[PDB]
């Protein structure tokens, strides 16, 4: 059974679906291995090192994903309306695993029906204890918290620690991140080695806690309406209109003290919620940061513009696109074993093929076609 | 004339004191006895004493050496103090704790016009109630001049390392 | 007594000599501070915040600088031979105050001498405990120590930290920094707080214990010939092809395994000693970035450029210019205090004049010209 990782033809994206290391688990499973050439040259994995693993390098995409059952991607495969037919490349039958956007891409989704493309959607992965290994938007985002706060220093024109100098003292900058979940737990994490006093704000009862360990100070809002916002799967709620005014005089008293703000808060499905305004921007001090993680989601800020940093008000409102490509020799080694994860325990042993189980609900909840028809309960 | 003392002669020292003012400098940075200072400073909060840093702009061999090891031993940033804030508090303070510091307490700064460091404001240690002079001998700090804080009554001289001696009087604590 | 600060015309500087909190000193001390308009804007220095501290607001250069007992300023002025004539705006007679480069830069002294204008280069400054409130070097190269951790970070494709996820463990980035000055150690600090293992080298005896002290390890190549590499005044030597070979070798094991390279060595006069050769850029593994902070006196990895990222055997070297001025904001009040330090003690309280202590090591040691003769002896 064989096993092809193309290189990311996307404008943009650094990242690869394979590493040295899950090559070595793959050929122990029975797979064989096949890479495009110079496909991890964007996160620092060479050809020489794949070989070393025990991997075939082709020399173009075509060949890489001819006779492949099944192919590992980061991003969604491009189709001829895009300029650059990805999809037909794939073989017949096969099965895809990738970051495929199925929710907001349907004309993919129905490219790969018309092929019978078995694709599996990683960004649905159940939100379940025993899926935590195999989440791709939980390691992604991770490194995406780390970075907002990469991102907020070098477009910041201050330092970040507190330093007694002969020249004076130099005070720590003010963080305030929106919305802790893991890119949020990791900026204010990150932040705190920097040097920067770190407040934060969420609306889940369990995050006070989370923000207190790492040394944060949290900004209580509404204690009773934050006991409610949880769901069953751990992500919030849509939480209205009177939450949100609470919230943001509240949040006011910091947000003009504060000198980068990273704005994370996501509702699954829904758009994402506006957490600073206009008029919030306009109270903050000109020289001041915002990293709008949300913003390919419609943006925590709108003033955030995908793939741009927007001046306005003396602020600088930072709204990077694919933030995880930005760490994108982390951020691979890390996918491809979310996807070495998923798929291992539906390998056989002394078969040598994959069994994709239908009880097991990381494989209901992931499957957006089978065999030329869309099966998953949302799209049909 | 030296008034030498031991790890359990500096625990009795802060035990019965009420405000104790911590001076960091380049020695402590270099014994790496940051983490042992901050324990030191909890047992002191624990029964009731004010503890504060007093970081001098020059203490160390870079700008803000004591800031980011002090930062690394999760001391909270109200405690830790500039000069021009906390000099007034030496004179309320029943201790100065001088940890691996020298030239940053140093009045020949003030009183000794021919020495070379004659000019730089100072923290004003010797005008607490009992100064603490954390250091592993009788040599001087960067400048290369004699510190004649060490040599009065009011000043003990604490011969050890920094990370040591200050686990040594954590241990004489309890 | 009038003093002057214009905006800084240089290409890529956004700094200025002076703030608000300065200007009212100076007013107590009784000048009329003038300031040319937007001078302070990259530095977050509105004109109305110079105006409240007390400050006179100028519509050109020229008209801030006619009057201008004394000068303060940043860069250098842009002597006729680059051009545009800064030195022709400043009074004939007046003091000026500024990092000149003067060592390298005589024709600029040339200039200052022709307009009989009293220059002081700032640079030149003894490196005792007593002129650290004075010291513009110490207070800019600790903010570019730790921009150049934030630059390396930003350009590197990994995060600085190790991280142990779900998904797996990714490795800490490995940092080395030649040259341990101020600039060397805050950017230990920066990058060791960020979670980075920090390799270190120096030339200078007293540095070993100076890296162990931030928890970074040293790498020694010959301590017997350290022992006389310091100058009197704390200064490197020129150091000799015997010892180079060995640093070279030495540094090799290292350096092979490092993912972030930041250079800043100097030798006063003198151009910057090659540390990182062309046949070990070429060793360092891909993705591997390089931050020569030593670019504007000819580079310590003379492959780099200034004002440029260039890409080299797969090696990203950066060699920003003015990397203090990438802290703007921080740099500047702290420059201005430098400036007003060296100063204040020269200011009559009584008849609001200037008189200079001429044997004061502090102004005897910086003083380049005076109204019309070239005093350093250096430059004779
Ligand atoms: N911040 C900067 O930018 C910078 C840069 C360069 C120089 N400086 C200069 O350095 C000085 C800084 O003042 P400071 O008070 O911080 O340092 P200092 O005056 O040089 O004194 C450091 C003291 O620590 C002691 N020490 C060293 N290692 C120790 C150890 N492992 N355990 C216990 N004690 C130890 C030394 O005495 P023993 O040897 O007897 O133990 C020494 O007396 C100033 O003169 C300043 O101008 C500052
Ligand atoms: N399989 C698994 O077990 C999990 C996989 C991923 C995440 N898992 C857990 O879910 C939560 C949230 O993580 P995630 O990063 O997935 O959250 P989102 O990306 O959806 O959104 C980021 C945060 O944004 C918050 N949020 C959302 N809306 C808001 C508003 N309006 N104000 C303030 N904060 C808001 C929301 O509570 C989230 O914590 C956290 O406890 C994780 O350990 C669990
Ligand atoms: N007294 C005080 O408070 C001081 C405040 C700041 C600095 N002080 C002293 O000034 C001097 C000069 O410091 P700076 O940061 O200006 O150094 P440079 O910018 O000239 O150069 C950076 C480093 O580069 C090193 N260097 C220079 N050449 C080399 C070579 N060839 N290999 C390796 N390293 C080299 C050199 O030893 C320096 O440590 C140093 O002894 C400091 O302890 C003292």
């Amino acid at each position: 059974m064989k096993i092809a990782i193309p290189k990311e033809r996307r404008p943009g994206e650094d990242r690869v679906a394979i590493s040295p290391e899950v090559v070595k688990k793959l050929v122990g499973l029975g797979f064989e291995v096949i890479v495009e050439q110079g496909a991890g040259v964007g996160a620092s994995i060479t050809d020489d090192a794949l070989t070393a693993a025990g991997a075939t390098i082709a020399s173009t995409a075509a060949q890489a994903l001819s006779q492949a059952d099944v192919v590992w991607k980061v991003q969604r495969p491009m189709t001829a309306e895009e300029g650059t037919d990805e999809v037909a490349l794939i073989k017949e039958g096969a099965v895809l695993m990738c970051h495929l956007g199925a929710l907001t891409n349907r004309p993919v989704v129905e490219a790969l029906t018309k092929r019978k493309i078995t694709a599996y959607a990683m960004e649905l992965m159940p939100r379940i204890s025993r899926a935590q290994s195999m989440d791709i938007l939980s390691s992604q985002s991770n490194l995406a918290g780390y970075r907002a706060v990469i991102d907020g220093a070098y477009e910041f024109a201050r330092a970040f620690p507190m330093m007694m100098t002969a020249a004076g003292t130099v005070p720590p900058a003010r963080v305030l991140v929106f919305g802790v979940g893991v890119a949020g737990l990791q900026a204010i994490a990150t932040a705190k080695r920097l040097g920067a006093v770190v407040m934060a704000t969420d609306v889940r009862a369990a995050t006070k806690e989370q923000v207190e360990s790492l040394g944060g100070k949290f900004i209580t809002v509404d204690d009773e309406a934050m006991k409610t916002a949880e769901t069953a799967g751990g992500y919030a709620k849509e939480m209205g209109e009177e939450f949100r005014k609470k919230q943001a005089e509240a949040v006011l008293k910091e947000l003009v003290k504060t000198d980068i703000a990273i704005t994370t808060a996501l509702i699954p499905g829904k758009p994402a919620p506006v957490l600073i305004t206009e008029e919030m921007v306009t109270k903050m001090k000109p020289g001041s940061v915002i990293i709008d993680l949300a913003v390919e989601a419609g943006g925590n800020c709108p003033l955030s513009e995908p793939g741009k940093i927007v001046v306005k008000h003396g602020v600088k409102i930072v709204g990077h696109t694919n933030v995880p490509s930005r760490v994108a020799a982390d951020a691979s080694p890390l996918f491809a074993k979310n996807l070495l994860n998923f798929l291992t325990p539906h390998v056989d042993k002394d078969t040598k093929t994959l069994v994709m189980k239908l009880e097991d609900e990381t494989v209901s909840g992931t499957c957006v076609t089978r065999d030329g028809a869309i099966v998953h309960p949302a799209l049909t | 004339s030296v008034k030498a003392g031991s790890a359990e002669d500096a625990a009795f020292i802060m035990k019965n004191a009420s405000k104790v003012i911590i001076v960091p400098g380049y020695g402590m940075a270099v014994a790496q006895a940051q983490h042992a200072l901050r324990e030191m400073a909890d047992v002191l909060k624990k029964e009731g004493v004010e503890v504060s840093y007093a970081i001098h702009p020059v203490a160390g061999r870079m700008p803000g050496h004591m800031n980011v090891l002090l930062a690394e031993a999760n001391v909270p940033y109200d405690e830790v103090f500039e000069l021009e804030e906390i000099n007034s508090s030496f004179q309320t303070a029943d201790v100065a704790f001088v940890i691996g510091a020298n030239d940053v307490t140093n009045p020949a700064a003030k009183t000794d016009p021919s020495s070379p460091i004659y000019g730089m404001p100072i923290l004003d240690v010797e005008k607490a109630g009992t100064v603490l002079f954390i250091k592993r001998s009788m040599a001087s700090g960067y400048a290369g001049v004699e510190n004649e804080l060490f040599f009065r009554n009011n000043t003990m001289m604490l011969f050890g390392d920094a990370k040591k001696m200050t686990e040594q009087i954590v241990q004489a604590m309890n």
